[PDB]
């Protein structure tokens, strides 16, 4: 499986809150006093009201079409043969049912 | 943590039912990330064992 | 090929990262990588970065360089030029937009080192390198002869059939290099043809555009009272996780995935 | 941290040979382990670099035509914080008091 | 796999007993080399041990 | 050591061999390795390929 996270979001000198929305276990954070810090300068210039909105869930694997586990129900087994008879010099090869 | 993490009723089906304990902590001060801590995948350690 | 290059590359947006490792200290690194897979038998790992590849800056289909960006700045090199390394040292095998494909064998970390003219930079990922081997017999390294088994690696082939990711409008980029000093002021100019919403912390606090000309702002002499937002929004951007959220840019796009794992002998 | 006549360069090595003192820049010259390392910074006689774990200590010097690195056995102890034992320090996670040696020139 | 694999009246002896279980196999499709498989020399076993 | 070099070099005939890893898939490498020797106490080994020196 494939964790999937959204770019978080930042309520920069105000408040938010997470959207409850539906994904395979998605789970919604709300985190507050964070001061994100960017290549370009700080991101958000106060201290305070600043609501970081985080979101994850879980995406089945990318490769999972190709690489992947099957599970079944196996009961009441069939039972075929083959059988290479051979009755007055004709010789017979074919499948038979048990 | 065991088979059955990730189960989809077909390959092609976009139902799923995911169960992997996913949790958020804390995000580090002047970094900006989704931190999460989650079990490992059940099927994949079903294949190590 | 062309198809999916050009679907990749019209909202590609190369962009840098958060790197725990700069190779001084920690920094933002445009080749930052953000997701490692070793699941491949033989050792192949498909990873995606920040960084593109596939096509020159110019959106052309140009296989041999790799694309990335500097603080908004779009530069590409030449993929040779850039090696990434683990326990051993790697084997780049090809790369496609944001995805790489490469030979790495064992290890514990993730590390590609870009030397640049003058500055060397490197991103260095704690993500460890599962090297699984084919069958019962445990070798550490493929062998030269023998018999043949079913085998799973990342194929090199570009078709993208079931798998896809998410790209978004891109959220607006924090740059105080676009501010400077003037006479009781600050003249934030944006860069050509780019809008640069001007955010200014003082008595009575204003947002504005000045996208074509730079603003005086009064009341905000000081430069880090004035903060400047970069908003291009050119292209759209892979939904990574060091990229602020946009709350207006609901712009989901599927982007269906290179180096797709397939069944092999 | 200095050049060969004695000023303040921080970005260069330098180092002698046979009795003539020559200089070379910092990033030309690296260290490494069994990975290769990232050097810190440098401060006179003391150098402060980042290596991982590792049981020898080899620079590997390339002059103009002459390549030369020595190799010393001592073992690099990786040592992990806390009692979860990490291999490479985590992108996240909880902190803990450490004690590593600060790159101050103090 | 034992010591004597390899057995010469003398050093500059040309002639030597060898016993190495040495058996070829199927070459790989589209590669010239010659594919045996034998079993590790019994010398350096016995000085492994 | 004229006399052995020139013994060598006077029927060389370097080539390329079929290598398993060729930085990108398998090809024939000329640079190719045939043999390794490993039984240097010191650690140094005595190798053989297809390139001359
Ligand atoms: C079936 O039996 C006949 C008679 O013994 C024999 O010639 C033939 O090869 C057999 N077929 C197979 C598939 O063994
Ligand atoms: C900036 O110039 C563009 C023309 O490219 C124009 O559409 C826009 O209105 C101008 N902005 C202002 C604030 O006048």
């Amino acid at each position: 499986y494939k964790t999937g996270m959204d770019s978080p979001a930042i309520k920069c000198c105000g408040s938010q809150e997470c959207t409850p929305t539906y994904r395979p276990d998605e789970q919604c954070k709300v985190f507050t006093g964070v001061y994100p810090f960017m290549w370009g300068g700080a991101y958000c210039f106060c201290d305070t009201e600043n609501t970081q909105v985080s979101k994850a869930y879980v995406m089945k694997s990318d490769d999972c079409l190709a690489d992947h586990a099957e599970a079944y129900k196996a009961h009441t087994a069939s039972v075929q043969a083959f059988l290479n008879i051979t009755v007055g010099e004709h010789s017979i090869v074919t499948t038979v049912y048990v | 943590g065991a088979f059955g993490d990730i189960q989809s009723r077909t390959v092609s089906s976009s139902d799923l039912y995911a169960n992997t304990n996913l949790v958020l902590q804390r995000p580090k001060a002047g970094a900006i990330h989704v931190p999460y801590t989650q079990a490992p995948s059940g099927f994949e350690q079903w294949k190590k064992d | 090929s062309t198809e999916e290059l050009f679907n990749e590359y019209k909202l590609t947006r190369p962009y840098m990262a958060r790197c725990i490792r700069c190779a001084v200290g920690s920094c933002h690194s445009p080749i930052a990588i953000e997701a490692v897979k070793s699941d491949g038998h033989d050792g192949y790992v498909r990873l995606q970065t920040s960084s593109q590849y596939g096509l020159d800056s110019s959106g052309n289909l140009k296989g041999r360089t790799m694309r990335y960006d500097m603080h908004g700045t779009i530069k590409e090199i030449p993929l040779h030029q850039v090696s990434l390394y683990t326990s051993r040292p790697c084997h780049i095998v090809d790369g496609h937009g944001y995805f790489l494909l490469a030979r790495c064998p064992a290890g514990d970390s993730i590390t590609m080192e870009f030397k640049k003219d003058s500055v060397r930079h490197s991103c260095s990922v704690p993500y460890e390198v599962k090297f699984n081997p084919v069958g019962r017999e445990l070798y550490t390294h493929p062998p030269e002869h023998g018999v043949e088994q079913a085998c799973q690696v990342y194929a090199h082939d570009a078709q993208n059939r079931g798998a896809y990711v998410e790209m978004h409008l891109p959220g607006s980029e924090v740059d105080s290099s676009l501010v400077s000093l003037s006479g009781s002021s600050v003249t934030v100019t944006p860069p050509d043809g780019t809008s640069a919403l001007v955010e200014c912390e003082c008595g009575g606090t204003k947002i504005s555009e000045t996208i074509n000309k730079t603003k005086q702002f009064s009341q905000c002499t000081k430069k880090e009272q004035c903060r400047a937002y970069r908003l291009q929004n050119d292209k759209w951007v892979y939904n990574s996780d060091k990229l602020p959220k946009a709350a207006g840019a609901t712009l989901k796009g599927k982007l269906h995935v290179p180096f797709l794992l397939a069944d092999g002998k």
